[PDB]
Parts: structure tokens; C-alpha cells; sequence
């Protein structure tokens, strides 16, 4: 199961703080099924791709995400980096290269004037040797379906979204610079991916305070209002059954303005 | 100890094959033991058939209550100088009584463990009738009207489910006792024989006294005792089946007859045995089963076809579309298959092939490279192949489809080298799979990617020819262009009309295969004839002197083929503009040294594949399950199976089986068409391959580790199960199955899913516990509705046509078992602990005694006495003002007062019992409020007491009505006195609740070391239940069993035996 | 002579004859080890799924199927991508109703547990003793 | 039915239940109803081992709200569609270059509220054509956007 709440989650501090009793949840037995999933690098990845996107294609892309599919980005070198890194170590190289390229890769010689090695690494294009390559200018949609399809994906840009960016050569080659699941995930980004996720009630979206949160959910209930799982907090807790300060858990209160002065009952406001 | 295998025996193991070329025993053993010493196992949940028995076959016995003794007139018998002390054959008490314990005397090698205990009467026995549906019910002492049926159906299955035994041999004794002459009594195995005598043999104490077992055994017989018959046929000195007479009882023996018959029927012979493996081994090796002539012999394995139809329908719906238990049957069988098949496979054979073609310097693109690099030859990976050779199989549960990966990248294009090379790749792979859809996918990938260049005609204005391959999975979407091949014109689609008119004419035609034998195992093929293996690929008689290339041979001609229509692609350099260079030279050198290749593949998936496919088949665990292979007959495409639970001719809401919810007619499996591709294109065999040695080495150590044997047996068991289940159920809750209406007095209520899903969960684990299983049995007929009748399984054509197949149900033993014994206890009803007819809760004060189990009439009253007003739901109570009496309302309408006979429904009093009782007790107490409650089935206990001082049962009677709660009901509480040889003193008693008809059945004897009973009830020793020794007319045979049961029955004793199962493997030249 | 049970129940001169050597000189050319391990796993018998029926009591029984297919079908032999996959097909199957503890029997859903929803409806009519 | 306090309804729910011990007006009426209409009975099981589709009861129920929500019920009914007519309808609009799938199998159910009448979008598109009057500032987005 798949539960959405209003707060950035991690897996190691969001259970000290106990983030489902500060929103209302009553899972006191602590039988630690509850498994959480950090969302500090998708916020983060969120933050770095507001600057290159709108907004829209961002959410949107971002919504259809199957969270319980384990997958992970490898990004590259750049196309006239890439080579210089299978010069040296010529043992990791995929298969699917050149017979052609692979034997002028493999030499020793020094390949200073190059005759017909310019037009193999000319007419070369990482499009046919990694399969996905998502691209520079990919329209982030894809992004989304790539991840949900495979589990390693090729890319050549730095903003991505949705899992984290591990390094495909060591640190002196670039220019730019598994997890435990048990049945009932939480963690914030709703998905409309499977039946079994669900979406958080109870706390408006005017008074979310991270206000990327609070971004990212007034899209998701401006689209897509019909075809949620809205559950209040009682049921959340019938579906389970360095310590801070300046956090508060905080409520508001339902009064009513009433008159009992000739002895009757009246509510007026 | 190794020669009684065999059967002759001089002065553990399950089966033992030895081989005839090599000195390399393999034994198996089960998989509880410890110690497994480098020895083969029993992996499958085999059930436990043959369980012996050497104590008494009885499941009645006789309890005393009140204990007395009595000034005998002989106290002992005498030797010259011994005095031999006086067993008698019954309790010597007071009141005595038959009570219900299962097995109390009975020696048993591996317990059932599902026992039916009786405490003795005056104790509680609730706890029998509240154990299966109450499970909220508070007040412990309790149980639910509505499920007593329930709970007397459950313990009539526990009952039977206990008594399934065989019966020892164990040893006699001659007796020279006066009143018994010669007659060879059984001697029973443990400490002490001389202490069962006295119980084991009623006529052996004479007759010294005047009692009532003593004038009884004056007057039974004195021959039938001991041995009455033997065979003719003795290991040493001893029979191996005997008759003798004993106490026992006819129900117990008549079940375990029925279950001998059964295991009788089921019992085969060695030299079938060898047949059948024989037979299994296609002529490849030749077993041998050598053995001594026996009689005593059996091992049940010989069962029918439409058992094995019923099972395989459950194991088709334990699956209910879950991947989990799909995977690793078909890793298995691909594990299995590689280690077996003489086939290797490497790439190398391609890299040899395309190491002498390069291109020149200037040049941009190579095909030759292209291929090397899309192949991946470097890769030693074969799984795909594998996994579909093991989905031939299994055709009908999952269906092998290519992924959508390997089709070319947004519909490609002709002009790309790559999606050409895609094209090849996926066209050698399509006819490998078991998709009826795949000619159309091999046709409209080339469509899709001949878009612009050719066309064709559409059917509608809603679609077009660039629609991509995946989606064409289902025959509504097969283009009448392909289907008719005229339709496409050769003047604009050449090329296109030439890949038609090639699929129609050499896609690889399917065939069948022999394989097991259906004479002596069965089969469980459903829309098969049972002997036959549908194939999506032809095959041949095999050699290995056959040409590598060989145009008759289905794949390779196909090979042939997709390379001249590529080649013929390529040819003019029309399809490709844009190509600025000529690469129709190198494009067809590669072609034509992809069309040359030197892959036994195809000459192996010809002709040794479907042998040593229909090799392993029979000795599957989940044997297959095949749905027939159509080539180009859209009108005959299987879509959609189905599982019937309900019956033929009923109208019953149509509750459609999980498995009809796929889009193809089973689970989809995505397979790798490159895997795939390479495994066809490259495959060698060792080369000094012997077929005879290859495969006798290769079909023994598998054939010693073969499962038939048990899976026959559970295959029994399940069968058995499901026409137990169907009876119980359709007892228990209304539906359209007729089962005899044995019992109905019992009240009961008309039985949800819910409820009926609880009871047959019940049912399910206690025949598990029972025949100790751990495994799946029936659990997948308890999801949704489990009132059904009989099992039938189904699919479908294309052209709405179906093919239903019923397997017929034969009769089973276990629920002819539980339907006697409900008929026994139709009239046996009062030893288990139940009465019958209904109570009458009124005041009786009188210094006389009458059992008030069986009360006088003047007690009673019926709904046609006089003078009663007959009550119903709306009894409503009127309270009398100014000292008038208050007033109940009649049925009728009346308000009558609280005065004189009343009758209820116990309903009534369990609705409002807390108002009832605060408006009844003062009127029952001391008025005239006579009420018969009408119940039907009740539990009761007795409180016996002295009747020559006062006593009271006020306290009993509102005990009782205070603990009557809606939900349940407590034990009625009875009173009855003790009965008395000598003459006693009479004092007043007020008796309370009586019965309303004859319930005292249970009781054995009053006084039983008495001449007389002068006070209290009168009871003789049952003559009617001892019928061979009273009557002289009756025949030793003879049993009354539908109206009494009787003790002291004739029972047959046995000794069997169980041998391993052994072979001798010998190979064939 | 007594046979252990597996599941817990409800209780709860003479010389030597030339026939006889044992140098034997003889290997199997398949294989015996590696075809016995192999028939292990065809051996063992299908997985039970009780998922779905009811338990003892009278609750059903809570215990991505596909996804976790492909997942162990990838651990099986030496990969961190599978050939041999059950979810990504071609073919779209939106309609796969396989089992689930959320319904019941009888047509509802399994929020509440059916034995304390019989509990409710039978403690929703009791009655006490009088003052 | 869903609460933290369910064991209080069901004697609000089916008042025909409780038995008629006394001549008080409320057992008086219990005794003059009639016994077999009491919940279930009727049922639409299309699956084996999935819920049912539609029920009907006989609960405490106000016939006013009964009416209200079965035509709001018969308005999302008229607006139902089936996947069928996406898949034709999204391939008719892609003109070809777009497949969409659609699987082919007995479903559950589903409701899926999207087809109106060509009246709703002709006066919602008036109502929006109204919206924008000599403004050019509130157009222009638009035309950069499908630039």
C-alpha cells in the first residue's frame, strides 16, 4: 500500500519524529511495518527542474510514478569525454558498440592523427549502444515512463527527477557537477500509478508550509480531484490496525457563538 | 532384509532402482527422517493410505455411573490348591450406560489423530456442539441452536475420518477354560493378554451367580468364540487372514470393510509397473520388475481417468492469475530440459561466420557490424529458448508472447538498417511461441514498418496500416487483407504480397505426439484424447545422419525463406533512397551467410525435442494442460477458459473464474526474441553423440527420482475430498444436489457463503489433519460461493462455439461412510449425547418415580390436545390493573392468562428470555404454567439422585433458564433416580423438566450383580444388540445395522504387506 | 513400530563366485549429480495460495505478484535484468482480477473482520437483569 | 457499516429485528410489521472471489434522498463510457501515428463520467468566448502557448 502525507519524509529521522501520530494517526503498537522512503533528493530534483521546465509537464510527469518500482539513473560523460573513458581501462566496454570501434578502441597506439578513427567517432551516436538515453531536451514526460518500465536508465543530463543519479565514470570526467519495503509505504508525492495508493486528507492546502508540497498538491486536486483515494485519519489507523523545539502540532478549533439567557437553548453564529 | 523387497523372505525405503551398465544404486526415502545418507526424496505431500490396527475394533464402550457391590454367593473358581479371582465381562454398578469414545481399546502404528471423546453423562459434553461456528458465543457453557446440524455433521466426518484402519493378525492362544473349550483367543500385543480376556470375550466367565450377566451369558451360545475361520495360505506357521469372533461393533467394521474394498480395488502389479515405465521410456531403456508369486501383496496406486480429470481442474484453479506460482514450474522444466538435451549451444559458430566479412575504410555503416552488434554474441545466456520449449506445455494456463521491446522503435522504418536487422531478428523468432496471433504479428511488423512505400486495404475509416504489432493480440483484430490473400494487389505491394503468401504457405504446421500410457496410469488431459501431446511444430522420425541443410524441415526452409524475401528487399535499392552508397553487395553476402549456417537447432527441435519432451512429461507434478494449436482458422482460436462450480441444469448467478480475465487465453509471458534468435541460429551436437547411451544415461537417474506413485494417491484424496465436501454442503444449506435427506430434525438455518465457507474450511483442515497432508487441498473451492455441485472446466472459440468437459464423479468411500452413519444415527441418535422430540418445563410433585426420559402420557400433550393454545412471534404481554390477572396474546388473537398448557418455539423464549423469565418463574414455580418448548435437537445432562430422601430441581430448572441466552443455549439439566435392588423407603420429589418422547436408549443395565430391580427403572441386558449369541437361527453374517447397532461382530483380520517400489533398468542396443 | 506423525492434529562353504568387482571403470556421460539436482526442482511440488479463503476462525486470509515474479526470476541466474519477464508485456491486460483479502466471501469488503462483525450484530441486542 | 461505534446502528437500522415483549406502541408496530423484509436480497456477482456489483437493501433510509441520489446516479450512468471508445476515439484524433491498447476481457466495472452533448460544449464555449472580450492580453497567451 501507498500513503501520500504533507511532509518531507526520510527513512531515517521521519520515525523518531513519529510523523503519523503528528498527523493524527494512531499506530501506538509500533510494529514497524510502516516503511518510509526518503524524498529529500526527488524535493531537491524538483527544486533543480523548476528551473529548466514548466511547471505543468513537471507535475504531471512527476504524478504518474509508480513509487514501489525500484529503479536508478546512470548518467554519462559527455559524447567527446565518454570515449577518452573507454580508451583508458578498455575492459568495460558494453557489447554493443562496433567490431570496428571496439579493435580501434582497444590498441595501444596513440591515435594522434586520426584518419579513419575521426569519421568511426564522428559518425558514432550514443543512441544505438544505451538504449534509452533520455536526452537534454527530452519533454520530462518520458522520464517517468522509462523508470516505470526498466530499472537502470541511461541518461546525459543532470535534470532528472524521480530516483537518484549515480556516476557512471569517476569524478575527473564530468562538467556539470533494494530499499526496504513492508506493504505499507508512506512517504509524500501521491501517485496515480496503481490501485492501493492513497492520498491524505484532513489538512487544507492552504495551510501546507513547504510550499512546493503545497505546489505540487494544488496541481494534483486541480487535476485529477475525481480519481483519488482521500482517507481521513481514522482510517489510516484502521488500515495499520535531539529532540526538536519550535514544531508544534497544531489544530483548529469548531466553536460556535450560542445564548442561553432567557433559559433557552439558541445557536445564533 | 534386502531380499523382502522382493516378497521372499528367509530366517523403510520407498523405491529402489538399480541400473545394468554401471554400479550406482539410487534409493528414496521420505523426508521426515533425519538422517538422509547420500539418499534420493519424497518432496511431494504424499497421504498416508495404509495405517494398521491390533486392538479392539469397537469405537462404543461401557461406563459405569453409580458404582455398587453386592453380597455375592460365589466368590471365586477353584483349582486343587488355586483360587482364580472373578472378572466379569460389564461394569458391575448401580446405572450403567453406553457412551461414545472412539478408539479406547485400539493399538494403533500412526494415529488419525480426530477423535470423538464422550464423557460419561453426568458430565459436560457441550463442548463438542459449540466447537465449529461459535465462535463469538459468550457463557461457555453453550452452544447455537442454528448450528447443531453443524456440529452433528462435522463429528460424523471426525467419526468416520477416525475409523479409517486395517486390522492385525497379532496372535492367539489355546484356552483350556472350563466354559471355553479349545477356542483360540485372540491375544492382544502388550504387557498382560490375560486382562482383555474378561472384556475381549463375554461368554468366557460361566455362570456362578444369580445376576443379570449372569442368566445373560446362560443364555448365549457357547461355540461362536475365539477363531472361526482361517485361510488356506501361511507364511511359516501362522495365516495371513483370519475370521474371529470378539466384541467390536458393526458399524466400525462395515466402514473399515468399505475402506478395505477400496484399497482392494486400488492394489497393481509389478509387472504393470514395468509396462508402464517402459512405455514412459519409449524404447529408449527397458525396466524389468522381478518378484515372487504373493497374495498378501498391495499397494493402492490404480485409479481413473476422471480422478485425475479432478484433480488437474483444482490445480488449474489454485493459480487464479498469480505469476508467483507460475515461474518456477516453467524454470524447472527449462532447467530440466537443458540438462538433459544433447544440444549446446554457442555463439561462436556466428562470430567464425562473420570474422572474414569487414568493410573498407571511407565507409559510415556495415551490416555485417550492424548484426554483430545487435546479436550480442559475446552473451552466454539461453533461458528464453528454454522457457518456451517448456510453454508448449503448458499452452493452455500461460501463453509466451516477445516483448514489445524487440519490435522495432516507433514503428520503424524500411530505410534504416537496424529495423531491417530487427525485422530478421523477430521473424526467425515469432513461430517459436505459443500465440495464435503471432503470424499476424510477423506480417503487420513488415506492414508498420512498409508504411509509405506499400499499402494495403483497411476494413474501417477508424484505423491505419501504421498501427503497431503489439496491439494485434486478439482475433478481433486480423486484417481481411490477411486473411484473404487476393485482396492484397501485387501491382503496388509486391514485396508485401510475397511475405503474405509465405506465411500462408510455409508457417510450421502442428502435430501430436504419444507419450505415457493411459492403460495402467490414467491421464489428465482435459480436451485431448488422453494419450496425445498437442506440438506448434512438426516433428519426424529422429536420426542424426540428416543433411544441416534440409528444406523439408519446417525451420529450416522458414530460415531459407525470411532470407530470400530480404534478400529480395534489398535487391533494386527502391525501398532505401538516401543511400548515398551501394551496400546491396555486402547486404546480400550477409544474407546469403546468415541464410548458410551450419545450426542443428532446427534439425533437433524436428526431431529429439518432442521425445524427450513426451519423456519428462508424465512425471510432472502438475502434468500439462494443453489447449489445441490452431495455424491460420481464425473461427477455431482458443480465447478465453473457464471453471464451472455450479451445475447443468440449474440457473445460478454467473460467478465467472479469475483465469477468463486475461487478454489472451492465459497468463501472458514476455519473452526475449534475441535469446531466442541466437539459440535457432547457432547449436551444435557432441560429436561422437550415441542416442542409445546419451539417452539411457540420461533417462535413469531422473526415472529414480520419479513421483507417480504418490501423486496418484493425492490425486485419490482430492477426489474423495471434493464428493465429501459437495455432500456436506448440500446437507447443510439449500441447493440443487440431491443427498437423501437423512437428518433434518435437527434444526439448522439456511446457510449463507459466508457460513458455508466456515463449515467447508472445517471440513478441509480436518481431512488434512486426518490423512496428514500439509500441502494445498480444496482451498482453491472456497473462494467465492462454495455451494456447488459438481466441476466442469470449459473454453471457447472465436466463433462463440464451446467445448464443455464434466468429468463424472464416481462414488467415494468416505462420504458413503458419512451418509451411513448419519442413517445409524438417525436411530442411534441418544449414545452421542442428543435427544430427540422436544421438553415440557411444568411442576411435578408426586413420590412417584418414572425415568422422566421416558414419561408416562398423561404428562404430555400435542398440538391436537384440548384445552392448548398454540403460540407464536407475536406474543405480546398485557399487565393485569387493579389485581386482574395479566395476559398473554394467543396466536389466534386471544389474551389468555398465565394458566395451563402452553406451547412455544424455543426462538420465542431466546429472544426475550430476560423479560420472559421476570414475567414466568413465579407462575412456573408455584401456578400452573405447563410449557412444552418445541426444540427439535437438544444436548442434556443428568443429575441422578437417592430417592428415598427429598429433593428438588428448582435450582436445575432456573440455572437452566437463567443461562438461556439468544445466541446459544446450555445443556438440559435432568433429574432421574437411581434404581435400587432392595425394596427402599419412598419420599416426595418435584421434578421439573421431562421429555416428550422415548430417549432412554443409552442405558445399558440396572443392578447389574442383582437378581432383580425391584425400585427404580427396569433394564435387561440388550438381547436385541447381541444377535449371533442369542439367536440361534441367525447366520454369523447376519447384522441389523440401519435400526441398532450391534456389538459383537465377526471381524476379518489381515496381514499385508508393503514392498518398495523396485526395478532393474537395462539399456537398449 | 510407531510411525512419528508429521502435522501437529487436534489433540495437539561359501566363497567367492567371479561375478562380484568393483573397480567399474566407468563414467556417466551426462551426468548423475547434475541431472539429480536438476530433477530436484522439477520435484518439487506447486506453491499452495490460500489467499482468499477463509481461515480457521472465519476471516479471510490477508497474506505486485507479477513484479515479483520477474524479481525472483532475475535473482534466479546471475542477472540485475530479466529475459524472462511477467509485468512489461506487449499485451494490455487492465481486467487481471487476481485474489485479494479485500473482499470477503459474500460480496462485500474486509475492513471490518467478519468475526467482529458478527460480534457487533449479536451485542447489539443484549439485555440485563433488572434493578 | 464504517465507524468506531458500530454496535449502536443496527438497532436504528432495521427496526423489524427486536422482539415484542410488551403492549408498548413501538412493539405493537414490530408486531404488525412483516418478517421477510429484512436486508439483502438481491445481488450482481459477475467474478468468482470479487466483490459484488450492486445490492439492494431494506434499510432506514429517507425516499426524498433515496430519489435525489438515484438521479444523480442516472446522470453519471448516461455519462459513463467504456475504454473501447477511448481507444477509437484517441486513435481517430492521433490520425494514425498514435496506437493506443485497450485489453479485451469480462471487466469488473467501471464509471468513468466524461461524454456530454454537443449543447454543453457549445454553451460553455460562449460562456468562455464571453469571458474574453477586446482584451488581447488575455488571448495571447494562448497563441504563445500553441506556438
Amino acid at each position: 500500500a501507498y500513503i501520500a502525507v504533507p511532509a518531507v519524509v526520510d527513512s531515517r529521522s521521519s520515525e523518531a519524529i513519529g510523523l503519523l501520530e503528528s498527523f493524527g494517526v494512531d499506530a501506538g503498537s509500533d510494529a514497524n511495518d510502516v516503511s518510509y522512503q526518503d524524498h529529500d533528493y526527488v524535493v531537491d530534483q524538483l527544486q533543480y527542474m523548476l528551473d529548466g521546465y514548466e511547471a505543468g509537464d513537471v507535475i504531471d510527469a512527476l504524478v504518474y510514478r509508480n513509487w514501489l518500482h525500484h529503479s536508478v539513473y546512470c548518467l554519462l560523460p559527455p559524447k567527446s569525454q565518454l570515449l577518452e573513458y573507454w580508451k583508458s581501462n578498455p575492459s568495460v566496454i558494453p557489447d554493443n558498440v562496433d567490431r570496428r570501434l571496439r579493435k580501434r578502441l582497444m590498441l595501444k597506439k596513440d591515435l594522434r592523427k586520426d584518419d579513419e578513427y575521426n569519421q568511426l567517432a564522428r559518425a558514432f551516436k550514443i543512441s544505438d549502444v544505451y538504449a534509452p538515453l533520455i536526452s537534454s531536451t527530452t519533454s520530462p514526460m518520458t522520464m517517468i515512463q522509462n523508470l516505470n518500465q526498466g530499472e537502470i536508465v541511461y541518461t546525459t543530463t543532470d535534470r532528472v527527477i524521480g530516483a537518484r543519479v549515480l556516476l557512471y565514470a569517476p569524478r575527473k570526467y564530468y562538467a556539470s557537477t533494494r530499499v526496504p519495503h513492508s506493504r505499507f509505504n508512506v512517504g509524500t508525492f501521491p501517485s496515480i500509478a496503481t490501485p492501493k495508493c492513497s492520498v491524505m486528507s484532513g489538512v487544507d492546502i492552504e495551510s501546507i508550509p513547504n510550499e512546493f508540497i503545497k505546489l505540487f498538491y494544488q496541481r494534483v486536486k486541480s487535476i485529477h480531484a475525481n480519481i483519488l483515494n482521500d482517507i481521513s485519519p481514522q482510517i489510516v489507523s484502521d488500515m495499520i490496525n535531539h529532540v526538536d523545539v519550535y514544531r508544534v502540532d497544531v489544530v483548529n478549533v469548531l466553536f460556535e457563538v450560542v445564548d442561553v439567557a432567557d433559559g433557552l437553548r439558541s445557536v445564533s453564529r | 532384509a534386502h531380499v523382502a523387497s522382493h516378497g521372499l523372505h528367509g530366517n523403510r525405503h520407498i523405491t529402489e532402482f538399480i541400473s545394468s551398465w554401471q554400479n550406482h544404486p539410487i534409493v528414496q526415502v521420505s523426508a521426515d527422517v533425519e538422517n538422509r545418507k547420500t539418499a534420493q526424496l519424497l518432496h511431494a505431500d504424499t497421504p498416508r493410505l495404509v495405517t494398521w490396527d491390533a486392538g479392539l475394533c469397537t469405537s462404543f464402550k461401557i461406563v459405569p455411573i453409580v458404582p455398587a457391590q453386592v453380597p455375592q454367593d460365589v466368590l471365586a473358581y477353584t483349582f486343587f490348591t488355586s483360587s482364580y479371582a472373578i472378572q466379569s465381562p460389564f461394569p458391575e454398578a448401580a446405572v450403567s450406560r453406553i457412551v461414545v469414545h472412539t478408539r479406547w481399546a485400539s493399538n494403533v502404528d500412526f494415529d488419525r489423530d480426530s477423535s470423538v471423546i464422550m464423557a460419561p453423562p453426568t458430565e459436560n459434553n457441550i463442548h463438542l456442539f459449540k466447537q465449529l461456528l461459535n465462535t463469538e458465543t459468550l457463557s461457555v457453557r453453550g452452544a447455537n441452536p442454528l448450528m447443531f446440524r453443524a456440529n452433528v455433521l462435522h463429528m460424523l466426518l471426525e467419526f468416520v475420518l477416525d475409523n479409517l484402519y486395517l486390522n492385525r493378525h497379532t496372535g492367539f492362544s489355546q484356552d483350556h477354560t472350563p466354559f471355553t473349550e479349545g477356542a483360540n483367543l485372540r491375544s492382544l500385543p502388550g504387557p498382560d493378554a490375560e486382562k482383555w480376556y474378561s472384556i475381549m470375550y463375554p461368554t468366557r466367565m460361566g455362570t456362578p451367580n444369580v445376576s443379570k450377566i449372569c442368566n445373560f451369558v446362560a443364555s448365549c451360545v457357547r461355540n461362536r468364540v475365539g477363531r472361526f475361520d482361517r485361510a488356506q495360505m501361511m507364511n511359516g506357521a501362522m495365516s495371513e487372514w483370519v475370521d474371529v469372533f470378539e466384541t467390536s461393533d458393526a458399524l466400525t467394521v462395515s466402514i473399515r470393510g468399505r475402506w478395505m474394498a477400496r484399497l482392494a480395488r486400488m492394489n497393481i502389479n509389478p509387472t504393470e509397473i514395468e509396462w508402464a515405465l517402459t512405455e514412459c521410456a519409449q524404447g529408449y531403456v527397458t525396466v524389468t520388475s522381478p518378484y515372487a508369486p504373493s497374495v498378501n501383496r498391495l499397494m493402492p496406486y490404480r485409479i481413473s481417468n476422471a480422478e485425475r480429470q479432478i484433480s488437474q481442474i483444482i490445480r488449474v484453479m489454485n493459480i487464479g492469475n498469480n505469476a508467483t506460482v507460475i515461474q518456477p514450474v516453467l524454470q524447472d522444466i527449462s532447467v530440466l530440459l537443458q540438462r538433459i538435451s544433447p544440444l549446446q549451444i554457442d555463439p561462436t559458430i556466428i562470430s567464425n561466420t562473420m570474422s572474414t566479412v569487414s568493410e573498407s575504410t571511407t565507409q559510415t555503416l556495415s551490416p555485417a557490424s550492424s548484426i554483430l552488434g545487435k546479436l550480442r554474441p559475446s552473451n552466454s545466456d539461453f533461458s528464453s529458448f528454454r522457457v518456451a520449449l517448456a510453454g508448449w506445455l503448458y499452452n493452455g494456463v500461460v501463453t509466451t508472447v516477445i516483448d514489445d521491446s524487440s519490435y522495432p522503435k516507433d514503428g520503424g522504418s524500411v530505410t534504416s538498417l537496424e529495423n531491417l536487422w530487427d525485422f530478421f531478428i523477430l521473424a526467425l523468432a515469432l513461430p517459436l511461441t505459443t500465440d495464435p496471433c503471432a503470424p499476424v504479428k510477423a506480417f503487420m511488423t513488415l506492414a508498420n514498418m512498409m508504411v509509405g512505400f506499400e499499402t494495403i486495404p483497411m476494413d474501417n475509416q477508424i484505423y491505419t496500416q501504421s498501427r503497431r504489432a503489439s496491439a494485434f493480440s486478439t482475433p478481433h483484430t486480423w486484417p481481411r487483407c490477411f486473411m484473404n490473400i487476393q485482396l492484397i494487389s501485387p501491382i503496388d505491394a509486391p514485396i508485401l504480397r510475397q511475405w503474405a503468401e509465405i506465411i500462408h504457405r510455409y508457417w510450421p504446421n502442428p502435430s501430436q505426439i504419444r507419450y505415457g500410457t493411459p492403460n495402467v496410469f490414467g491421464s489428465a488431459n482435459l480436451f485431448t484424447p488422453p494419450e496425445v501431446l498437442l506440438l506448434p511444430i512438426d516433428h519426424q522420425p529422429a536420426n542424426v545422419t540428416t543433411p544441416t541443410l534440409d528444406f523439408t524441415n519446417e525451420l529450416t526452409n522458414w530460415r531459407a525463406r525470411v532470407c530470400e524475401l530480404m534478400k529480395n528487399l534489398v535487391d533494386n535499392q527502391r525501398y532505401q533512397p538516401g543511400w548515398t552508397q551501394s551496400l546491396v553487395s555486402s547486404m546480400r553476402g550477409t544474407l546469403g551467410k546468415l541464410k548458410l549456417i551450419k545450426s542443428m537447432t532446427p534439425m533437433y527441435l524436428q526431431q529429439l525435442a518432442p521425445v524427450e519432451l513426451a519423456v519428462i512429461a508424465p512425471m510432472l507434478p502438475f502434468p500439462p494442460f494443453q489447449v489445441p494449436y490452431v495455424r491460420l482458422d481464425r473461427d477455431r482460436v482458443p480465447t478465453m477458459v473457464g471453471v464451472t462450480r455450479q451445475s447443468r441444469d440449474t440457473i445460478t448467478q454467473p460467478a465467472l473464474s479469475l483465469s477468463t480475465t486475461n487478454t489472451t487465453v492465459g497468463v501472458p509471458l514476455a519473452l526475449d526474441a534475441r535469446a531466442i534468435t541466437v539459440a535457432l541460429l547457432s547449436g551444435k551436437y557432441p560429436p561422437d553423440l550415441v542416442t542409445n547411451v546419451w539417452y539411457a544415461d540420461a533417462i535413469y537417474p531422473m526415472y529414480a527420482d520419479t513421483e507417480v506413485f504418490s501423486n496418484l494417491q493425492r490425486d485419490v484424496i482430492t477426489c474423495e475430498a471434493v464428493q465429501t465436501l459437495v455432500t456436506l454442503v448440500a446437507q447443510i444449506s439449500e441447493t440443487q444436489y440431491p443427498v437423501d435427506r437423512y437428518l433434518d430434525w435437527i434444526p439448522s438455518l439456511r446457510a449463507s457463503a459466508a457460513t458455508a465457507a466456515t463449515f467447508a474450511e472445517w471440513v478441509n483442515t480436518s481431512m488434512k489433519t486426518a490423512f496428514d497432508l500439509s500441502d494445498m487441498l480444496l482451498e482453491p473451492l472456497l473462494s467465492g460461493d462454495p455451494r456447488m455441485t459438481q466441476l466442469a472446466i470449459q473454453y471457447q472459440q472465436y466463433n462463440g462455439r464451446t467445448f464443455n468437459v464434466i468429468p463424472e464423479m464416481p462414488g467415494s468411500v468416505i462420504a458413503d461412510c458419512v451418509q451411513l452413519t448419519a442413517e445409524v444415527f438417525n436411530h442411534e441418535y441418544n449414545l452421542f449425547g442428543i435427544a430427540r422430540g422436544d421438553i415440557i418445563i411444568g411442576r411435578v410433585q408426586s413420590t412417584h418415580l418414572w425415568s422422566p426420559l421416558a414419561p408416562p402420557p398423561d404428562l404430555v400433550f400435542d398440538r391436537d390436545t384440548p384445552g392448548v393454545h398454540i403460540f407464536g412471534r407475536d406474543c405480546r404481554i398485557s399487565f393485569g390493573m387493579n389485581g386482574a390477572a395479566p395476559m398473554i396474546r394467543d396466536e389466534t388473537g386471544m389474551m389468555v392468562p398465565f394458566e395451563g398448557n402452553w406451547i412455544f418455539p424455543l426462538a420465542l423464549w431466546q429472544m426475550n428470555t430476560r423479560y420472559f423469565n421476570q414475567q414466568f418463574d413465579a407462575w412456573i414455580k408455584t401456578g400452573e404454567l405447563r410449557i412444552r418448548i418445541e426444540m427439535g435437537a437438544y444436548p442434556y445432562m443428568l443429575h441422578y439422585y437417592d430417592p428415598r430422601q427429598y429433593a428438588n430441581a428448582w435450582n436445575l430448572t432456573s440455572a437452566w433458564l437463567e443461562e438461556i441466552t439468544p445466541t446459544s443455549i446450555p445443556s438440559v439439566p435432568f433429574m432421574v433416580p437411581i434404581s435400587s435392588d432392595h425394596d427402599i423407603s419412598s419420599a416426595p420429589a418435584v421434578q421439573y423438566i421431562i421429555s416428550t418422547e422415548y430417549n432412554d436408549r443409552s442405558l445399558f443395565c440396572t443392578n447389574s450383580s442383582s437378581p432383580q430391580t425391584i425400585a427404580g427403572p427396569d433394564k435387561h441386558i440388550p438381547v436385541e444388540r447381541y444377535n449371533i449369541l442369542t439367536n440361534p437361527d441367525a447366520p454369523p453374517t447376519q447384522i441389523q445395522l440401519p435400526e441398532v447397532v450391534d456389538l459383537y461382530n465377526v471381524v476379518t483380520r489381515y496381514a499385508y504387506e508393503t514392498p518398495p517400489i523396485t526395478a532393474v533398468v537395462m539399456g537398449v542396443p | 513400530k510407531r510411525i512419528p506423525r508429521k502435522t501437529k492434529g487436534k489433540s495437539s562353504p561359501a566363497t567367492a563366485e567371479p561375478g562380484t568387482s568393483n573397480c567399474e571403470h566407468y563414467k556417466a556421460r551426462p551426468g548423475i549429480a547434475s541431472v539429480q539436482k536438476a530433477t530436484e526442482s522439477a520435484e518439487l511440488p506447486m506453491k499452495n495460495n490460500d489467499e482468499g479463503t477463509p481461515d480457521k476462525r472465519g476471516n479471510t486470509k490477508g497474506a505486485d505478484e507479477a513484479d515479483d515474479a520477474t524479481k525472483k526470476q532475475a535473482k534466479d541466474t546471475e542477472k540485475a535484468k530479466a529475459q524472462v519477464t511477467y509485468s512489461d508485456t506487449g499485451i494490455n491486460n487492465a481486467n487481471e482480477l487476481s485474489r485479494s483479502g479485500n473482499v470477503d466471501n459474500e460480496g462485500g469488503s474486509n475492513q471490518k473482520p467478519m468475526s467482529t462483525r458478527i460480534a457487533e450484530a449479536t451485542s447489539a441486542i443484549v439485555s440485563k437483569h433488572p434493578a
